[PDB]
């Protein structure tokens, strides 16, 4: 199994959190993949984070999800937009 | 002489995170407001090392080594002096003798067999000298001498008020000797945890002996029972790890981070930049390394005939 | 497969010498494996004749066989020969080659595998 | 100079019965270093156990080794009927080996 | 006298002058051929240290310390790392090392547990036991002696007779030289397009003078493109600063 790895964040200053989406896989591929020596990379204790909502693109973990309607803020994909709110 | 001392007491050890130490100059290259990323062995960052503390205790095994650890000690009584490398101590492999007792600083790798445990630290109760210097027995074919400036010692001992603070990373790169050290005085507080701060480590002694380290000792400095002062000491593993390094005007290292910490870390290496804007960006892949090997050939195990070929009449 | 092969029974006379061999298509002599040497004659005790190392060469011989018999093993051909002189009709006797299946570092405390022996009888 | 003597002598018992021989030296002790074999009419001998702990290829569970000390032992749980041979114990660790007289059982 | 296989030696060539000329003039010197570098051109590089290591091996085990090699030699003896730079000298030996009678004091390994890496270091000749059985004490069953000793004599054919091999390694210019070719330095010009050659370098440029500070350990300066712009003199400790026409 490989893909690819993108990174959600806010700037440096605003804060130091970020959310982390796995490019085109069913979001159960990867929790069984975390093993030591297993996955390039290392930090994955990001994968058993915060719920994983599962989109076209991907699941991303370390984001929640509202159901009320924003203006899109950075673009995920398949109209899904995140952002840094209270 | 040498006494089979013994009665060795040991506790339970601590554990602490270090914060950012062990960095290193990787290279003898001068370079000055630049950003740098370079593969090697280095301690990860807010790693857990091991805490130890001494009063009434009596501790000197083997670091287990894979040519380079980390160990920091905080002291002012300067009680570790020299240093004994050794993988059988019989006067056959040759070993190694660091010695600077006061100015000297003597290097010389020759085949010796030592005592059980060569101790500086027994002599003449509470006073402390440089008794037991022949820890050695034999000196048949020593290799390379050399004479250089000591570090900076601490006269006699002094308990409490523990302001020197001496990092080494031991290693030793194509027969190159590279002991990482830092001495810096700086300790206004209690032991307790390591510091928190930065500072680079260059290397003290990058001489040309030849020979590895894979099982050694440490020195540490009438002739049995003490009763010494308070010490920390702290060990920690190095790792394989890719870091980016930031060079200020005068060419010191000031900053540096670990791509394979977090993913801000990550696309932090990735942009070549200390500070990243909001967005989406694209990072390194994701792959399942294999776990096993599994080899299959036929089964027939015969014998070619290829001598009568090859050797007829 | 793994089993050891042998010549045939012989026949010799006396004042004369003979060569026996232990050459083996079913193991390999590899650099650690060793083989030792028995003799059967007829209804009588096993005895022990001797054992040789392949790869540092060190024989062990009984402290009755130090006049007329050698031992030698030779890797490259993957063979091991005894030379025997001055067989009387005490001699006349089945011999066997035996060697565990020592494969590099890995083997028994046990002789598993067995030649099936060659009858050497002088008149 | 070591000398093996196997007890008992000869046996005759009922096949599918429990057996058990014995073989005694005079030398130094060992358990690791003493191996059992049988040996048949017209056919090289075969091993049985080597060391008093373990089994060579082959082997079936029946043949049980025992003994802790300088003797040493075999157990035979059932006698089936082509087992009937003459065994052999033979040792390593001491000066030129040397075999033992055999024991015989009948039926 | 030349150690063992088993003993290589390592020697000190450091704060001297080496002159390949007499090294490359001996007539029986055959198997020598260098990686990093060309033979011919040894005499013009400075080299920051220099090994000299020294053991007799029989004629048939010679193509065994090229790097990468596999085998019997190159495992339990002595093994070259993939990377090596420098190069090896062998020549046979057989009016020295052989015996009328028999020399019998060059050993090798014969068993060992694993391979060993690149120079790692050891001697230890306990016994080895082939057996799971632990053994002790002495030769026996299963636990041997991991030597033995060539037979070098004269009757033995091409292909026994024993080989002095002695291999030179080096790095190159990544640090204050200590071993050079033999020139003749001249005087330093400032502030003039020249073609200076400081310590192995060759350039064209404008030597000034700068205020950034070298530590004692650091000898070149260098920039984002990655090519050298500040070099130290060697004869007189100033640093310089070089800059194109
Ligand atoms: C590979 C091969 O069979 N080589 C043989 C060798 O074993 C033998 O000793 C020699 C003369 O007997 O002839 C050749
Ligand atoms: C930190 O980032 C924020 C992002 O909104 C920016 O407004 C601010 O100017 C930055 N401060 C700096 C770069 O010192
Ligand atoms: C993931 O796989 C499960 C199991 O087959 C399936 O039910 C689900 O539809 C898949 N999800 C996506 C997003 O493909
Ligand atoms: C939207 O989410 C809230 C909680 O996050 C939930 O109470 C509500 O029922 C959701 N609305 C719909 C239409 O599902
Ligand atoms: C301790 O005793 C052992 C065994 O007698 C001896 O080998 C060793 O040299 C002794 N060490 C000292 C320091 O007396
Ligand atoms: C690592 O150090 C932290 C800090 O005290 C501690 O809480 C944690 O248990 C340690 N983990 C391990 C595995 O030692
Ligand atoms: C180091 O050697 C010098 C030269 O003899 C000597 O002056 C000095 O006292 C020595 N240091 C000691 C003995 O601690
Ligand atoms: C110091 O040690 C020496 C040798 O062990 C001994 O002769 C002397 O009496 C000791 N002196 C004191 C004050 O302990």
């Amino acid at each position: 199994s490989f893909g690819g790895v993108s990174v959600i964040t806010p700037g440096t200053n605003t804060s130091n959190q970020v959310a982390v989406l796995y490019q085109g896989v069913n979001c159960t591929e990867v929790p069984v993949a975390i093993h030591a020596d297993q996955l390039t990379p290392t930090w994955r204790v990001y994968s058993t984070g915060s719920n994983v909502f599962q989109t076209r693109a991907g699941c991303l973990i370390g984001a929640e999800y509202v159901n009320n309607s924003y203006e899109c803020d950075i673009p995920i994909g398949a109209g899904i937009c995140a952002s840094y709110q209270t | 002489q040498c006494v089979n001392l013994t009665t060795r007491t040991q506790l339970p050890p601590a554990y602490t995170n270090s914060f950012t130490r062990g960095v290193y100059y990787p290279d003898k290259v001068f370079r000055s407001s630049v950003l740098h990323s370079t593969q090697d062995l280095f301690l990860p960052f807010f790693s857990n090392v091991t805490w130890f503390h001494v009063i009434k205790r009596f501790d000197n095994p083997v670091l287990p080594f894979n040519d380079g650890v980390y160990f920091a000690s905080i002291e002012k009584s300067n009680i570790i002096r020299g240093w004994i490398f050794g993988t059988t101590l019989d006067s056959k492999t040759q070993s190694l003798l660091i010695v600077n007792n006061a100015t000297n600083v003597v290097i010389k790798v020759c085949e010796f067999q030592f005592c059980n445990d060569p101790f500086l630290d027994h002599k003449n109760n509470k006073s402390w000298m440089e008794s037991e210097f022949r820890v050695y027995s034999s000196a048949n074919n020593c290799t390379f001498e050399y004479v250089s400036q000591p570090f900076l010692m601490d006269l006699e001992g002094k308990q409490g008020n523990f302001k020197n603070l001496r990092e080494f990373v031991f290693k030793n790169i194509d027969g190159y000797f590279k002991i990482y050290s830092k001495h810096t005085p700086i300790l206004v507080r209690e032991p307790e945890d390591l510091p928190q701060g930065f500072s680079a480590l260059e290397p003290l002694v990058d001489l040309p002996i030849g020979i590895n380290i894979t099982r050694f000792q440490t020195l540490l400095a009438s002739s049995s029972g003490w009763t010494a002062g308070a010490a920390a000491y702290y060990v920690g593993y190095l790792q394989p790890r890719t870091f980016l390094l930031k060079y200020n005007e005068n060419g010191t290292i000031t900053d540096a981070v670990d791509c394979a910490l977090d993913p801000l870390s990550e696309t932090k290496c990735t942009l070549k930049s200390f500070t990243v804007e909001k967005g989406i960006y694209q990072t390194s892949n994701f792959r399942v390394q294999p776990t096993e090997s599994i080899v299959r050939f036929p089964n027939i195990t015969n014998l070619c005939p290829f001598d009568e070929v090859f050797n007829a009449t | 497969q793994m089993q050891l092969v042998q010549s045939g029974p012989e026949v010799k006379k006396p004042g004369t010498s003979v060569k026996v061999s232990c050459k083996a298509s079913g193991f390999t002599f590899t650099d650690v494996s060793s083989l030792q040497w028995v003799r059967q004659a007829r209804g009588q005790r096993l005895e022990w004749i001797g054992w040789t190392v392949v790869g540092t060469g060190n024989t062990n011989y009984a402290p009755r066989f130090q006049e007329r018999v050698t031992i030698t093993t030779d890797k490259s051909t993957s063979t091991a020969y005894m030379e025997l002189s001055s067989l009387r009709s005490e001699d006349t006797a089945v011999y066997y080659c035996a060697a565990p299946f020592c494969s590099e570092t890995s083997c028994s405390d046990g002789f598993d595998l067995w030649g099936q022996g060659t009858k050497v009888t002088v008149s | 100079e070591i000398v093996l003597t196997q007890s008992p002598g000869t046996l005759s018992l009922s096949p599918g019965d429990r057996a058990t021989l014995s073989c005694r030296a005079s030398q130094s002790v060992r358990i690791s270093y003493l191996a059992w074999y049988q040996q048949k009419p017209g056919q090289a001998p075969r091993l049985l156990i080597s060391g008093s702990s373990s089994r060579a290829t082959g082997i079936p569970d029946r043949f049980s080794a025992s003994g802790s000390g300088t003797d040493f032992t075999l157990t035979i749980s059932r006698l089936e009927p082509e087992d009937f041979a003459v065994y052999y114990c033979q040792q390593y660790a001491n000066s030129p080996w040397t075999f033992g007289q055999g024991t015989k059982v009948e039926v | 006298r030349f150690a063992s296989v088993y003993a290589w030696n390592r020697k000190r060539i450091s704060n001297c002058v080496a002159d390949y000329s007499v090294l490359y003039n001996l007539a029986p010197f055959f198997t020598f051929k260098c990686y990093g570098v060309s033979p011919t051109k040894l005499n013009d590089l400075c080299f920051t240290n220099v090994y000299a290591d020294s053991f007799v091996i029989r004629g048939d085990e010679v193509r065994q310390i090229a790097p990468g090699q596999t085998g019997n030699i190159a495992d339990y003896n002595y093994k070259l790392p993939d990377d090596f730079t420098g190069c090896v000298i062998a020549w046979n030996s057989n009016k020295l090392d052989s015996k009328v009678s028999g020399n019998y004091n060059y050993l090798y390994r014969l068993f060992r547990k694993s391979n060993l890496k690149p120079f790692e270091r050891d001697i230890s000749t306990e016994i080895y036991q082939a057996g799971n059985k632990p053994c002790n004490g002495v030769a026996g069953f299963n636990c041997y002696f991991p030597l033995r000793s060539y037979s070098f004599r004269p009757t033995y054919g091409v292909g026994h007779q024993p080989y002095r091999v002695v291999v030179l390694s080096f790095e190159l210019l990544h640090a204050p030289a200590t071993v050079c070719g033999p020139k003749k330095s001249t005087n330093l010009v400032k502030n003039k397009c020249v073609n200076f050659n400081f310590n192995g370098l060759k350039g064209t440029g404008v030597l000034t003078e700068s205020n950034k500070k070298f530590l004692p350990f650091q000898q070149f300066g260098r920039d984002i493109a990655d090519t050298t712009d500040a070099v130290r003199d060697p004869q007189t400790l100033e640093i310089l600063d070089i800059t194109p026409c």
